[PDB]
């Protein structure tokens, strides 16, 4: 992996810095790498493909070094030069093409490919130089067994899941209390609803719970937290929990009352925060405790006081709404996020060659199965395939 | 009653009209004018055979005839999974029917009232007292602390105050957290002390004429419509009897299966 | 009917006695003679008194009475979750004993049968003609394969086997495979081609005195006794009652709920 | 791991072969090796951890080397190899026990202890030498990406699982038809039952089916199939499947009909036995379908017809049962066996140190919990932590 990284690292300088009349000054360092590249590479021969619509093709390494004389580069040195850049750019995106399709259960840490396996001969270190980019970094320090640390923008955290609990039901469902959340990536929208507006409530209100547990450790985590919960402030029409019927939901919004929104780490309370909204750090949690209240107003206006009558029939439903969407986080392991494109890069790698669906990652690389069931083989071969994605993005 | 969760993905089902058309029984309650303006000893095996053609198997649907509302509203026993009941409209009538559609289209838990021993109170809202017999004649004296009454002697009924005459059925509403003193023909009536919990969904009421005048709710800030409070306009009965059957579906779908565990002792006709 | 997959560990939940008595209904059938020995108005308002405090909700409990196993027999309609029947023991009614049993203890799917018009044939040991009515005789002509009676002429009705003389119920039983000609007297007893499906489990036969005689199956080479067959030694109706009362934990513990889907509307008793 | 093993190979061949009396041409490439180890070792400071209750320990090496110069060994000698054995004995022991009590969910083969990571270090291979035990191949195949192969007496293969599916029921529980199931080990008794004895079946014969999806292929299986189940031809009672009841079972055993054993791979009939008892060999299978038949004897002495009526009651319930027991196999993957003591080894360190429970296996180590969902993670640490486990039996 490291001297994959390497090998693109090297062709990407020699694209941005061997350039029509620059110092030689300024590529001299770059121009002995690609050379030590060339040597490394020459007499060996590799082989790609072979998986799914993938075509076998075969490389060879013959080449001539480049020149070191010169005090500014010209066109024919720059020529040269992208000659063998060219082969040596598309012998990587093949290898990272190669890899980024297959998968183990057991090792899938390392390489799969094996032109990726022969290019983790010692022989090959010599090619190995700068690795400064984020993922190449984490790989080292897991290869090291070093803490590792992943910047996310919008992590991709929550499994799609659109669901509803009903605490209390009816054939008839016209008197329900509950709640119904959508969790997707890094969105978390809930709402509980009283249809009788917590009458008969022991102090008139009614208290709702939801708890998400995130399948990693976010650390570092940027949130904002809303009051209400735009995604089920409009009446709909709702299926049973059987699929048998489908119920009635006319909200009527009011503001939660005694907000509580708790980070949790191994069940331990890490993060609290009462009535507050905005931007809230989470700094170090796997589970999120959405505690929030339906209040009963104690004072209506002859609107208000019409909308909630003392039995049924009830109309009008009380709803009480909280959004939370983390912006930023930090996690150890490897997620999808809006920033990035490794799992795009993957998926359509997978795509385009038709590769079959192997024993490690669902059916269409598909992230919703991916991060409910995220194993921590799952969590390997996922962090191999996309750093392989992120080598290969510096040159295609 | 436990969490029911449910993913809001989750495909509908098949229409279950045809299943609940077939393991259910449709009871029809009619009053005796409308058999007598029909005048046909078959109507009863054509309204099935027409319920057939509807989807209910053959014997599923029971007609019952009852004499008036006021007759009716004396322990009104609903037998079938579905109860519709055809209620002719009487302007003179409508708190009596009202009072019907009361209690029918709710569930009353109910226990006795010995008044002649004891002094009786409405705790809240949902708390009446529901009178039924064939003459209910309930005077109410209202109590204080002290246990006198007010503008009433506890010692002459004739000072005690008028909520009901000649009633067949009553909800009588006192003021709660008031004790009072009640004096009813026990002989022709048995009052009860009852908590209306709820709608009774398997009970529809359609309105034979008139306007929208059933009021279900003490409360005189409500008077709710809900979808098993039909009205219809009618000249002929065979036409309400063609219109029932044709829409049986819609007034089905307006109804719902009781739901609730009784501790009463009443036959039904179920399959 | 789905497959059913249970594990070996699975804890025991609490006894549903209790909910199920809170829940279910028992209806007891008692012979006239019983009331009569008992001479009270009010034996019953005892006995339920008295399966309260056995644990049955005041009303939840049944007393059907009929004059006699014969007149019992003519169509018995059993309304409860739980049925009872207490049949006295008459050493010169046994057969009739043992149809009244076979027919209550046992499910049957039924179909009318045109004996003035179609041969009919019992096509395999479950088939059985039930005929039941005010006086049910029934005379039988097996036919051959050229639809010709043998020992008994189709046209003439005199040369006919007689398998019924007056009953009130019948259980005909006749060699499978061959068309029979049957003489009923359909003007006063009705015959219905029948097949035993299984036991009907919320249905206890107590047998009042006398021994084991009952024959619920038409196999000689069978007299089962289920655990739903009952008998006690009797001199008063009322140690009876009490008998019954005190091990009616016993007597639902042998039963079980009827469990079967009909395609028929008919009244019953369900809390 | 290698070198853990190699320190264990030495020692106990110090043990074995330094014995007074012996000519030093018995030891002299194992006094080589011995004070290759010496010297390899001398110098290196250790520690062995305080996970749970496991005392901290510190190690320290200076050694002299074990003389030549002997024709043969004399008291002195094995003296002092005795003293120098004992402590290296008492260390590897230790190395061993802090190893075997530690877990990760990600590198879960590589080593956990800081003692065993400072020996995979480059300076301590000198030390590696004959690696011939089972588990140590199969450890250095696994770091090659070889084909393994455990062998197996009795392999634990099956959870605990006495279960039943009821295909004919009803809440009486009298006419019933079904199959009732142990699996448990090596071992897999099941039997069909029906109680109406295939009167009213279509040919009265009366199908039954029992599919055990082994989590593990086993390959080269031997395996015993016997006619009749034992566990289940006695008188029982039987909770119901949602526990609300208590049903009854009178078996009265007829021999099963048509028995057809099938040992599918990946879905494919590997192996198929037909109306075959005694020992038959799986070669390579990963599915077991078991297919017998219930048939009603055309002709029955009158005891025999008197239990089988035309219709209910039904007292005397036919069954038709079928045992098979894996007697041995060959398991790519670990498993806890009836001849080896690596489980129990593994348990027993846990248990007597107090290790709280980690986020790999399950608490108290529990066999059918762990091979229920014998995941990679899972295959991964337990592999190790049983070779460890073989290491530490050498000697220990
Ligand atoms: C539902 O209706 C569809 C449409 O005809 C039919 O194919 C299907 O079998 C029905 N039943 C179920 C269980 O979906
Ligand atoms: C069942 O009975 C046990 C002991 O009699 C009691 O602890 C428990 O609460 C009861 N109810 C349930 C639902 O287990
Ligand atoms: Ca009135
Ligand atoms: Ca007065
Ligand atoms: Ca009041
Ligand atoms: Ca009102
Ligand atoms: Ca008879
Ligand atoms: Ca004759
Ligand atoms: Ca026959
Ligand atoms: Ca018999
Ligand atoms: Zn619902
Ligand atoms: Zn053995
Ligand atoms: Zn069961």
């Amino acid at each position: 992996m490291d001297v994959l990284y390497s090998l693109s690292k090297t062709l990407k300088d020699a694209r941005d810095k061997i350039v029509e009349g620059t110092l030689y000054s300024n590529v001299s360092d770059l121009i002995q790498q690609f050379n030590q590249m060339i040597i490394t590479m020459n007499g060996n021969e590799f082989q790609t493909g072979g998986i799914g619509n993938l075509p076998i093709r075969n490389w060879n390494f013959d080449f001539g070094l480049l020149g070191t004389t010169l005090l500014n580069l010209d066109a024919n040195y720059v020529e040269t030069a992208r000659n063998t850049i060219d082969y040596f750019v598309d012998f990587v995106d093949n290898v990272c093409m190669d890899e980024m399709v297959r998968e183990s259960q057991r090792n899938g840490i390392a390489p799969q490919s094996d032109s990726l396996r022969k290019l983790s001969g010692i022989k090959f270190k010599r090619i190995n130089f700068d690795n400064s980019s984020e993922y190449i970094e984490n790989w080292n320090l897991q290869n090291r067994r070093q803490r590792t640390g992943f910047t996310f923008h919008k992590p991709n955290i929550f499994p799609y899941s659109a669901s509803f609990t009903l605490n209390r039901s009816q054939p008839a469902h016209d008197n329900l209390m509950g709640t119904m959340w959508l969790n997707a990536g890094s969105e978390i929208q809930v709402a509980g609803f009283d249809y009788s507006c917590a009458i008969n409530a022991p102090a008139n209100i009614q208290q709702f719970e939801h708890i998400v547990q995130l399948r990693r450790v976010l650390t570092t985590a940027t949130i904002t937290l809303l009051p209400d919960a735009e995604r089920f402030s409009f009446p709909r029409v709702i299926n049973s929990a059987d699929g048998a019927t489908t119920w009635y939901f006319n909200p009527v919004i009011l503001r939660p009352n005694n907000v509580e929104v708790e980070f949790l780490l191994n069940g331990q309370i890490i993060n609290t925060y009462q009535a507050r909204f905005g931007t809230i750090i989470a700094r170090n949690f796997d589970t999120i405790r959405l505690s929030f209240q339906l209040m009963r107003p104690p004072n209506m206006t002859p609107a208000v006081a019409a909308l909630f009558p003392n039995a049924q029939p009830f109309e009008h439903h009380a709803t009480v709404g909280l959004t939370l969407r983390i912006e930023s986080a930090v996690c150890e392991s490897v997620l999808a996020d809006a920033s990035k494109t490794m799992l795009a890069n993957v998926t359509s790698v997978r795509q385009e060659y038709a590769i079959p669906v192997g024993p490690v990652f669902p059916p269409g690389m598909n992230w919703t199965d991916l991060i409910t069931n995220y194993s921590p083989s799952r969590e390997d071969n996922l962090q191999r395939v996309f750093t392989v994605a992120s080598i290969r993005s510096m040159l295609v | 009653n436990l969490p029911i969760t449910g993913s809001m993905d989750t495909a509908y089902a098949n229409s279950t009209q045809e299943e609940t058309f077939l393991t259910s029984t449709l009871c029809l309650y009619y009053p005796t004018e409308a058999a007598t303006e029909i005048n046909d000893n078959s109507w009863k095996d054509t309204l099935s055979q027409l319920f057939l053609t509807k989807g209910w198997p053959t014997g599923s649907v029971y007609f019952k005839e009852y004499t008036d509302i006021a007759s009716f509203s004396v322990d009104p026993q609903l037998y079938c999974d579905y109860n519709v009941v055809l209620m002719k409209y009487d302007a003179t009538l409508q708190l009596d029917m009202s009072e019907l559609a009361d209690l029918i289209l709710n569930e009353w838990l109910c226990n006795p009232m010995d008044i002649t021993l004891y002094y009786y109170q409405q705790t809240d809202e949902a708390n009446k007292w529901i009178s039924m017999g064939s003459s209910c004649t309930i005077k109410v004296c209202p109590l204080n602390t002290q246990t006198l009454g007010i503008g009433c002697l506890t010692t002459d009924t004739a000072t005690f105050e008028e909520v009901a005459t000649a009633e067949k059925l009553v909800i009588t509403d006192v003021v709660d957290g008031v004790n009072h003193k009640l004096d009813v023909t026990t002989a022709t009536c048995t009052i009860r002390n009852c908590k209306k919990l709820g709608p009774r969904e398997n009970v529809a009421v359609i309105q034979v004429g008139g306007s929208d005048v059933l009021d279900i709710t003490a409360d005189p800030t409500t008077a709710p419509q809900t979808e098993r409070m039909m009205r219809i306009n009618w000249k002929k009965w065979w036409q309400v009897f063609y219109t029932v059957v044709d829409y049986v579906n819609q007034i089905i779908q307006a109804m719902s299966k009781r739901s609730r565990s009784l501790n009463s002792a009443a036959f039904y006709y179920r399959i």
